[PDB]
């Protein structure tokens, strides 16, 4: 069980800026250790090879040195489409052994959400069901309070809450936060609310509706 | 070389994992080593076996004597059993040709190990409640396993779309995305969300119609 | 010298 333990699992980075990413491996590695890229939704891709050497169709940016127990994985210029997760790995013997993994942020100026409301839609409510549905578009950074209010009070119950991945486009997030209540719940109340809470202003953003409509 | 992983996305506990890679472009007698990579939620990275050109294999100890690797050589296929398998398992399944500094890897299958139901999804359309762009959503209740597939307008409308992770409510998954379009264009041009699940061998086409005043 | 390190 040779480890490989990578630095941190986060890193905000700025376009243009050098990015370096360490692994530590707890063996003599030698040289053979490899560097992986993964974007989300592909598969992992091999970047460095024997900890120097580029793989066929890999940018210049991209390199790699170390031997012993310590090696680097270095991002001259980070561009946008670099945003991905990155994992070493030592060949050295079996089992193969990949580092935890480190995830690059972008950094970019402070962007409120668009905030839009969707009120169960009639087929929902037909079937006996209820779920409002809020989605924040386009916002960075992306920590973000949504706060769902009923008739004024708040719910935490039933609020189920997915951020995208960052958008190596813009830098952005968006979310969508869904509140699910039971039909006659949601037909005892009228008003419904979503509040985003964000360090973009210290006055949330509210969108609402009345059942009444 | 191309590589492609199949079998079962779905697999109760205690039971027996098999899947199979297809190989195209080179044999499997030839060279190098074949290899199962799972890769868990949270993304860490798991090397299970490898068989070698020759049909000699060996496992990473983690996996006891759980694991089988095994091939056949006509139709250029090599095998993952995994026996006796718990939630644990639950990863998506890459199979990877390695050797001479190359990698190449599948992408992927995933597996969910659980006892519960294949269950179809509900869609149900968000349409505004009743500015120079508009934002229309579907959502996708209630459905199990993993994955659904979402386009918008046969994938046609790619630009101006959000899909959102799934999250898993009680026994269920749940998935949006949202689409925003310029204010004249809907509703007078169609709108609709495609939706599949092969596992329920599900196809749905929903319409977003604007909501009645 | 295993795996995309080994020569064939």
């Amino acid at each position: 069980d040779i480890v490989m333990t990578q630095s941190q699992k986060f890193m905000s980075t700025s376009v243009g800026d050098r990015v370096s990413i360490t692994c530590k491996a707890s063996q003599n590695v030698g040289s053979d250790v490899a560097w992986y890229q993964q974007k989300p939704g592909q598969s992992p891709k091999l970047l460095i090879y024997s900890a120097s050497n580029r793989y066929t169709g890999v940018p210049d940016r991209f390199t790699g040195s170390g031997s012993g127990t310590d090696f680097t994985l270095t991002i001259n210029n980070m561009k946008s489409e670099d945003l991905a997760d990155y994992f070493c790995q030592q060949y050295s013997s079996y089992p193969l052994t990949f580092g935890a993994g480190t995830k690059l942020e972008l950094k970019r100026a402070d962007a409120a959400p668009t905030v839009s409301i969707f009120p169960p839609s009639s087929e929902q409510l037909t079937s006996g069901g209820a779920s409002v549905v809020c989605f924040l578009n386009n916002f960075y950074p992306k920590d973000i309070n949504v706060k769902w209010k009923i008739d004024g009070s708040e719910r935490q119950n039933g609020v189920l809450n997915s951020w995208t991945d960052q958008d190596s486009k813009d830098s952005t997030y968006s979310m969508s936060s869904t509140l699910t209540l039971t039909k006659d719940e949601y037909e005892r109340h009228n008003s419904y609310t979503c509040e985003a809470t964000h360090k973009t202003s210290t006055s949330p953003i509210v969108k609402s509706f009345n059942r009444n409509e | 070389v191309q590589l492609q992983e199949s079998g079962p996305g779905l697999v109760k506990p205690s039971q027996s994992l098999s899947l199979t890679c297809s190989v195209t472009g080179y044999s499997i007698t030839r060279a190098y080593y074949w290899n199962w990579i799972r890769q868990f939620p949270g993304n860490k990275l798991e090397w299970m076996g490898y068989i070698l050109y020759d049909g000699r294999s060996d496992y990473n100890p983690s996996l006891k004597n759980r694991v089988s690797i095994t091939r056949d050589t006509s139709k250029n296929q090599f095998f993952l059993k995994l026996n006796s398998v718990t939630a644990e398992d639950t990863a998506r399944y890459y199979c990877t040709r390695e050797g001479n500094y190359r990698a190449y890897w599948g992408q992927g299958t995933l597996v969910t190990v659980s006892a519960a139901k294949t269950t179809a999804p509900s869609v149900y359309p968000l349409a505004p409640v009743c500015g120079s762009s508009v934002t229309l959503g579907c959502l996708v209740k209630g459905y199990f396993p993993e994955p659904v597939t979402l386009t918008w307008n046969s994938g046609s409308l790619s630009s101006g779309v959000h899909t959102f992770p799934a999250v898993l409510q009680s026994d269920l998954y749940t998935l949006s995305s949202s689409v925003t379009v310029t204010s004249s264009t809907w509703p007078s041009q169609s709108i609709t969300c495609n939706v599949a699940h092969p596992a329920s061998s599900t196809k749905v086409d929903k319409k977003i119609e604007p909501r009645v005043p | 010298a295993v795996g995309i390190g080994a020569v064939f």
